[PDB]
């Protein structure tokens, strides 16, 4: 058990110890964390999710740090390093001084006012990006990839991502919000030429849909969605009687061939030749579709079936009865089998249900495959954020300084006792500028001073400090950009983390 | 009920009998005298503890 | 042991009380209840957090049980009762180090509790359906957002609070009362959030079946189905084997033609409108529309049940016997007055207007963003809970922390007249009433000692009322120590939540104080 003053100081330390090295990793300039094992081995990492999971944290407040980076990772996957830095520095600067007077809830109210202050500044600072022009979105992706530090396979990945995300964009919710990227997938193929990377329609499956018989080419026939119940019944549509006797066996079997026969008949009417069954498909049942002259694909997981349903873009049905061209298989499914290797790869193309695409990636090996696939993963996150909100924000610490003076101006104007927390959130922003100064190797005093001076003359529209040139620089000129939405969400999560942690004033087991 | 049918007479509760025996037993002991006088006098004072302990639980300064 | 074990008990209860003292309301502070040593849950509200928490002291275990007993009766009072309880101990404890028996102070805590209810009885506002409880506007306003629905905060508070206090609504089939089984209010984005209105009937969230479907029927019988209509594979209607290919097809094509005939019989039994909690396929939806029946799909469970009970009679939300598209067996005769499909919130939605068994009224809220709607989920929870207590017991009590502080001098006025050993016991009861204004100061981040002082400064006689506030006690705020009137932003409590809490806390105060051991004998 901890109580009172122990807790406030604890929060700040736990945040802080995670932060020191992880802040440095942000930007093309990346410091590499050593983790030393008891076995005497080494794991070297730049990725925030990896550092956090590996280390042993004893303190419950530390665990809250870890879990908020899970929050971030789930929404984007970039800025994951960032959220704990930001969240830490709110607590350092505000907390201990204002506690002695005693007002916690005040610091919290101030955080969320300030947060709103920052969201509004962003719309002005940012200019629109065309969400159907490839060239303009491309430079943005180019900024994000080089954080990871791969810069060769990256070049391909960017472009393939652009078409993949765009084609899985079609989400309606009355306001036309896009978070859809769940129709998208990466099909991995060991082997072949290193440079054949393309996009093909629907959703393509291989994680358990590699089978020796699948009809080699389908260029017309449909897929028939089923969660049936294609398997026999020993009664009508449920089992009422058991086989344990010679007499029971004989009677029951007649019923079992009938049930199967009427199912296949409702499947064949809408003309398939490739038929998918999630489960409820037996050794006698599959033999019945062969005798129906229907190729059956069977015993393949529920996740694959969700995927194949999305690929034709047609709804599933568990309804065993009268499956129509109108209900299942709606539009055209198509099935291509290529042997890239001597292994069966299944493309399912064509989605009706406006569009859908997934990615072909061909390595020449497993290792070669992986490099592209991660960097493509960064890439389609950007593509998405640009689609979501159609403004692109200038990178680095330029955006941070704009907000830094808006809070100096707001906090003076209001002259509440919220004033001093505003001032602590203004300075919490400045860490990102300090990280970029450190990255070149110049003194913090000299470059921060100049940056502040640029606010006064030109308002830090794009004039920040960049860590790969160690000077004040127009970010637009360099081709340093990032999307608005990524900035907003990183900021968002950091205030939530700062607010929640500050509410813990006592920890009691 | 069984206690009263065995022994027909009725006495008060509240701890008053316990002081009333003690006081008589002190005086009588002194008249009688003997080496055992001290024993019967201290015994009577042993009695004085229980109504006192009771009064404390009822809430009022007990010795008083 | 002895006095010493008892003092450890006083101290144990204090530690428990400090936790719920700093976790009261939605304005409390969240705590960490480490449930193992790797597992944690973080949330606020004082009663909930004791149950989650490992209690191990005896003084701590009884106070967790106390909080739980109080909840059964009324879910308010539960964070509070614990805090009052503990305070009795602490105050009593210095009198035991002095010379005063625990027994002597504890009897005067029972007497003091009798006086305090006597005060509650003479202090009541019983018209509270035209200025509400916890004010009108203020009730809904507090658990809203302060800057997403905090500029819409007046407009939306008037909508929902007024509607909870007095509207026509169902209860449990032919019983007309106020809704203490809540109001059917949904939050859906669209349009202006300044255009919100009340519609007479139920509000439904659903996906239309319009492709031939009649969208107006006057007078209708309502099948509320907890069962997904569907149709499904059923064995042959003739023979029990197949052996020819012509019988296989005929039996299958019979499946469409028999269903159309069944729909007309369902009308004649009692249908004009079908509400199906699941979805309806395109194949199954066509049979209903052609026949002249309104068949809607994906109707929310919360709506479907609440329409069902207002539609009364016999209904198939009380049962579920049905497979597929079979004729209706007269267990689906839900009654309704008129059914208008109206375009509202930039979606077409069905409004089942009224029912013939028990009339209703609903609010369909309009946001602009999904974000607004989420926030009104929280507004609505506060309005419903506040008003729910008003509806059961019309007797309610103006003041929250204002009553307690009025009461502190009333008890002491009683204490001066009583004299003797008992005057000090009553006094200390009175000091513990004062924790209530401290606990709210805590949550507000206000000075505590400053805050109670100034409330006792406004005084004439003991009595709380909205008549004066600068010369008599009345109300508080959860973010300020200022007094407020009841047409303004003061706090109220119900009668029941206040009498049950004070009492429960006294029975607890006696039990912890009693012991003088825990030792292995």
């Amino acid at each position: 058990r901890e109580s009172g003053r122990k807790v406030q100081s604890g929060n700040i330390n736990a945040a802080k110890t995670i932060a020191d090295i992880i802040r440095t990793c942000l930007g093309p300039k990346s410091m590499m964390k050593m983790l030393l094992d008891p076995m005497g081995g080494i794991v070297m990492t730049n990725d925030g999710n990896a550092i956090l999971r590996e280390i042993q944290v004893q303190h419950p407040a530390a665990k809250s740090m870890i879990e908020i980076s899970r929050t971030q990772d789930e929404e984007v996957g970039d800025g994951t390093t960032s959220v704990i830095i930001l969240a830490g520095e709110m607590l350092s600067v505000a907390e201990h001084f204002l506690e002695q007077q005693m007002h916690p809830t005040v610091v919290i109210s101030a955080y969320r006012k300030a947060l709103d202050d920052m969201i509004s500044t962003l719309k002005k600072i940012s200019i629109p990006v065309d969400i159907s022009d490839s060239d303009m979105m491309l430079n943005i992706i180019n900024s994000s990839i080089t954080t990871k530090a791969i810069s060769r396979w990256s070049s391909l990945a960017c472009n393939i991502a652009l078409d993949a995300v765009k084609m899985v964009q079609f989400e309606e919710n009355g306001r036309k919000e896009i978070d859809i990227k769940k129709y998208a997938r990466v099909e991995k193929i060991p082997g072949g030429i290193i440079e054949d990377s393309c996009v093909l329609r629907g959703v393509m499956i291989n994680k358990d849909v590699t089978h020796p018989r699948m009809r080699r080419y389908i260029k017309n026939p449909r897929i028939v969605l089923l969660d049936s119940s294609l398997e026999y019944k020993k009664g009508e549509s449920q089992t009422d009687i058991e086989i344990t006797r010679e007499e029971d066996f004989t009677r029951i079997l007649q019923m079992e061939e009938e049930y199967i026969q009427q199912l296949c008949e409702d499947i064949i009417q809408l003309k398939p030749d490739v038929v998918i069954t999630e489960k409820g498909i037996s050794d006698l049942a599959q033999h019945y579709l062969m005798r129906a002259n229907i190729t059956a694909i069977r015993r393949v997981r529920k996740t694959d079936n969700n995927r194949i349903a999305r690929a034709c873009g047609a709804r599933i049905v568990s309804r065993p009865e009268e499956l129509r061209e109108d209900d299942v298989g709606t539009g055209a499914g198509l099935l291509e089998i290529k042997k890239i290797g001597d292994e069966y790869f299944t493309f399912i193309t064509d989605c009706k249900d406006p569009k859908a695409c997934t990615i072909l990636l061909r390595g020449a090996s497993k290792e070669i495959l992986s490099e592209v696939e991660r960097n493509l993963q960064d890439a389609m996150q950007v593509c998405r954020n640009v689609l979501l909100d159609p403004q692109l924000v200038p990178g680095g610490g330029a955006s941070e300084m704009a907000v830094a003076h808006a809070l100096t101006e707001k906090s003076k104007a209001m002259t509440g006792v919220e004033q001093w927390p505003y001032r602590a959130v203004a300075q919490a922003l400045e860490v990102i500028p300090r990280t970029l100064i450190q990255n070149c190797g110049a003194s913090t005093i000299r470059l921060l001073t100049s940056l502040r001076a640029k606010h006064t003359q030109e308002n830090c529209e794009t004039w920040g400090v960049n860590g790969e040139t160690g000077t004040l620089v127009d970010m637009k000129e360099l081709g340093i950009w990032e999307p608005l939405a990524v900035k907003l969400q990183t900021y968002k999560t950091a205030v939530e983390t700062a607010v929640l942690l500050l509410r813990i004033d006592d920890i009691v087991s | 009920i069984r206690c009263l049918v065995k022994k027909r007479a009725l006495i008060a509760g509240g701890g008053a009998p316990e002081i009333e025996l003690a006081l008589r037993l002190t005086e009588y002991s002194r008249t009688l005298s003997g080496m055992e006088s001290y024993c019967v006098r201290a015994f009577a004072d042993a009695m004085e503890v229980i109504p006192s302990t009771l009064a404390e639980n009822a809430g009022l300064n007990p010795i008083s | 042991t002895g006095e010493t074990i008892r003092s450890q008990n006083v101290m144990a209860a204090a530690s428990i009380a400090n936790i719920v003292k700093s976790s009261l309301g939605p304005v409390g502070l969240d705590k960490m209840l480490v449930d193992d040593i790797g597992d944690v849950t973080i949330t606020n509200d004082g009663a909930t957090i004791l149950k989650l928490l490992e209690v191990e002291h005896p003084a701590a275990k009884v106070l967790c049980e106390l909080a739980d007993l109080q909840d059964k009766e009324v879910g308010d009072g539960t964070t509070s009762v614990v805090i009052i309880a503990a305070e009795l101990l602490k105050n009593a404890d210095e009198l035991v180090k002095q010379k005063i028996h625990p027994t002597s102070v504890i009897s005067g805590y029972r007497l003091a509790c009798k006086e305090a209810v006597r005060y509650i009885n003479e202090n009541l506002i019983v018209n509270t359906d035209e200025l509400g409880r916890d004010c009108l506007i203020n009730a809904a306003k507090t658990s809203m957002s302060s800057k997403i629905i905090g500029i819409n905060g007046d407009f939306f508070a008037n909508m929902v609070v007024d509607a909870v206090l007095a509207i026509k609504y169902t209860d449990i089939r032919g019983q007309p009362r106020y809704p203490v089984n809540s109001v059917n209010i949904l939050k859906a984005h669209g349009r202006s959030q300044m255009e919100s209105m009340l519609i007479s009937g139920y509000a439904l969230n659903c996906v239309v079946g319009s492709q031939g479907m009649p969208k107006r029927i006057v007078n209708a019988k309502i099948a509320c189905l907890d069962f997904s209509l569907q149709k499904t594979k059923m064995k042959l209607g003739v023979q029990v084997v197949i052996t020819d290919p012509e019988k296989l097809d005929q039996i299958r094509q019979r499946e469409s033609d028999i269903t159309k005939e069944r729909i007309q019989k369902i009308l004649a039994t009692g249908a004009n409108v079908i509400l199906t909690t699941g979805g309806i396929d395109d194949m199954c939806l066509k049979y209903f529309v052609e026949a002249g029946a309104m068949a809607v799909r994906r109707v929310l469970k919360r709506d479907l049940k609440r329409i069902a009970k207002a539609s009364g009679a016999t209904i198939l939300s009380t049962l579920a016997n049905l497979e597929g598209e079979e004729t209706f067996e007269a267990a689906m005769l839900g009654q309704a007055e008129e059914v208008v499909q109206e375009r509202i919130c930039d979606d077409e939605l069905i409004l089942i207007k009224n029912t013939k068994a028990r009339t209703s009224a609903s609010i369909i809220l309009r946001g602009a963003n999904d974000f607004m709607c989420d926030e009104m989920e929280r507004s609505l929870h506060d309005a419903l809970c506040v008003v729910k207590r008003v509806l059961e017991s019309k007797s309610v009590v103006p003041g929250g922390g204002a009553v307690e502080a009025a009461l502190s001098i009333y008890l002491e006025n009683y204490a001066t007249s009583m004299g003797s050993r008992e005057q000090l016991a009553i006094a200390e009861f009175a000091r513990s009433l004062l924790v209530i204004p401290n606990t709210l100061a805590v949550n507000a981040a206000q000075d505590s000692t400053d805050l109670v002082a100034k409330l006792r400064a406004f005084h004439n006689e003991a009595q709380v009322n909205p008549e004066r506030k600068n010369l008599k006690w009345i109300g508080l705020d959860l973010s300020n120590g200022k007094p407020r009137d009841n047409k303004q932003a003061g706090v109220f409590e119900p009668t029941i939540v206040k009498v049950k809490s004070l009492k429960f806390a006294t029975e607890a105060a006696i039990t912890i104080l009693r012991i003088d051991d825990l030792i292995k004998l």
